[PDB]
């Protein structure tokens, strides 16, 4: 800065980016469907159960005469994002981490594409959590905000836990109320579904400090297994009485609340996709994320646009338990 | 360089000329731009000369 | 033991989120106005108070209320990071400037008056009379986390 | 809605800073009187030679330089550069980058309150919220002075946790060679400073990983 006499040498660069969640994606809980119309259909066939009884050789036989069905339709939201770049942004400037090298349009374009993709990934991660709570994710548009519990004609089973009661084991209230019901209503054909408890930081901290569980926790390793039971999140883990406890780190769980779901159970969560608002694909098919790059025919401006529309579906709200407690 | 996004901080030319057609067969336009400075690096060897006449 | 630091914030293409490109020309959207660069009393040392995104009147004097709003200053000589102009202008020296008026998309979060106050509803409808989409649907207003 | 106004991305920030570099010399000389008429120490009658003395002095010089580098490495954690006896490169990074030290004071005399839950609430939460994205596999590490570690381990709320920890030989696999003790609980790693670089009664927490968090510049 003291003139051109002091020729300057290499300099380093660092950067910071917002956090991205990977818990739900790492767990492999969601499935993706690509459609054409803006509305997605759900078809839930329900079976019937019964027990056979002994009969004598020659007498009347038995029969199987039960069945049920349902069908429902839903809409899909829309999420745009776009940016433009002018001449004044690039000309007469350096590239930040290369000293004297001149600025170029391509570097700025690539950086903005990376930012756009990061924002879209953050949005998808945020939307994934809303499914667990039992409601769709569509802020600022009361046309796709669906409450799944009433949509499917179910109700939230509530397992309230009082942490101030020292003489009563908290994780035996859950065992009696939530885990029993989630297994009775689980239904057959589900292979290897593990009960998982997702809790807010305050709820987890209250639980661990409860005297009835201090002995259990003090003997748990809680050292490095998080890297093998999962793949990368730094949130704590506690596993006892065949139940897995996890702390939400993205703040998507309201303080003092926790949720329980069974995992597994193929086709419990789904993601539906619809085409973009463009003339060439108005009814062709769907894709994860559209990216359009246009450079003006007069060589003075460029435009970047992104497009994606989707809805996350919780097909079995009956199988999710909501918990709350005092502190 | 010209102010066009093509050559921002890219290079320089003496004279840029562009010709445009609307692609609708109803209009056209002509463009031209330049940017230069004339510098006398040594203002020491140019001597004024004023003359009183009559 | 000072560790000298320099900084910048924003670009040109974040106050103007988009244009309407008049095929027939390129100067349709803008208007050229003449303003005083360096303060009228301060020495030839002061970086002037003309940060890009200030609202100026019809005759170039900086705006103070919704009444005197005509355009948004977007001249390259006041963009963030463009600071090699310090002594180039004498006090009271008066220079041309560029304002964007018609067929433009404007960031509501950047517009300010000369004092520093953010634009208000009256100023918004005043600008939006010229055919400017003043919009607040911006993504990026929270940094990093903290 | 399909057809209405879209959204935009219009944020960014930058900074740039410049710093100096210190200087560290070291030199030695050898005269005739040092070598002539003497033995080599561990060979009985064999005469002394210049080469052996030169090599020994080179080894001593390299050892001293390595010790200096190890000492300087710790100063980075405290948030200040290492340059004794020259107030021209002693930089305080916290004010240089416009940040402040988040302080998590722990009272070991409070028996009824878990010490390692105060850290969990205050330090580890903040270090993760401000960690920033793109950081892969950053493990929170606690480096503490001997007195602080000894006070922590003896706290009744953690005696039960520690008594069940192996603390036998893992130090040779979680690390490679230092003999300082290790304690790992509630997803936090505790280590005792053995070189005395941590002031008595103080401890520091850093996330590890996070590529390009610490750097060494050479001139």
């Amino acid at each position: 800065q003291n003139g051109d006499f002091q020729i300057l040498d290499y300099t380093g660069l660092i950067s910071t980016m917002p956090r991205v969640d990977t818990l739900l994606q790492s767990m492999n809980l969601f499935t993706e469907h690509f459609g054409r119309t803006t509305v997605a259909r759900i078809e839930r066939l329900d079976d019937g159960a019964g027990d056979i009884k002994a009969v004598q050789r020659g007498g009347v036989r038995q029969h199987l005469a039960n069945d049920r069905k349902k069908i429902v339709n839903l809409n899909i939201p829309f999420f745009p994002l776009d940016r433009s770049i002018d001449r004044a942004d690039i000309q007469n400037f350096r590239e930040f981490g290369t000293e004297n090298a001149p600025a170029t349009v391509d570097a700025e374009v690539q950086r903005h594409m990376a930012r756009i993709r990061r924002s879209h990934a953050i949005l998808k991660s945020k939307a994934m959590y809303a499914a667990l709570k039992g409601t769709s994710w569509s802020p600022d548009d009361p046309v796709s905000d669906y409450n799944y519990y009433d949509v499917w004609g179910a109700t939230q089973t509530t397992a309230d836990v009082d942490f101030t009661k020292l003489g009563v084991d908290p994780i035996e209230v859950l065992e009696a109320e939530a885990r029993a019901h989630i297994i009775d209503w689980a239904g057959d054909n589900g292979d290897n579904y593990e009960i998982v408890v997702l809790a807010s930081r305050q709820w987890f901290s209250a639980l661990i400090a409860h005297p009835q569980v201090t002995g259990a926790y003090s003997q748990y390793p809680s050292t490095q297994e998080i890297l093998r039971r999962r793949l990368n999140a730094n949130n704590r883990i506690f596993e006892h009485k065949n139940i897995l406890f996890i702390e939400d780190i993205s703040g998507n769980i309201p303080a003092g609340e926790a949720y329980i779901f069974p995992r597994g159970i193929s086709r419990m969560f789904e993601i539906y996709y619809a085409p973009s608002d463009t003339l060439r694909d108005a009814n062709q098919a769907a894709q994860e994320l559209y990216v359009f790059f246009k450079e003006s025919n007069y060589l003075r401006e460029a435009k970047i646009e992104s497009e994606t529309s989707f809805l996350t579906v919780n097909n079995r709200p009956e199988l999710v338990v909501k918990s709350t407690g005092k502190f | 360089p010209s102010d066009t996004l093509r050559d921002a901080n890219q290079a320089a030319q003496e004279l840029y000329v562009f010709f445009k057609e609307s692609n609708y067969l109803r209009e056209a336009k002509i463009e031209s731009e330049t940017s230069f400075l004339t510098v006398n690096n040594r203002p020491e060897l140019v001597v004024k000369s004023t003359g009183k006449f009559t | 033991a000072k560790a000298h630091v320099a900084t910048l914030e924003g670009n040109y293409s974040d106050i103007v989120l988009g244009r309407v490109v008049a095929f027939g020309d390129t100067g349709w959207n803008f208007k050229e106005v003449d303003m005083t660069f360096i303060a009228d009393d301060a020495d030839a040392d002061s970086k002037t108070t003309l940060f890009a995104g200030v609202l100026v009147g019809e005759d170039g004097t900086p705006a103070t209320a919704a009444a005197g709003v005509f355009g948004v200053l977007v001249d390259r000589k006041v963009l963030p990071g463009v600071d090699h102009y310090i002594g180039v202008f004498e006090p009271g020296e008066k220079v041309p400037m560029v304002l964007a008026v018609r067929g433009l998309t404007l960031n509501q979060l950047k517009l300010k008056y000369a004092d520093g106050t953010a634009i208000d509803a009256a100023g918004i409808q005043a600008l939006e009379a010229q055919g400017n989409q003043v919009t607040d649907k911006i993504v990026g207003t929270q940094f990093i986390g903290s």
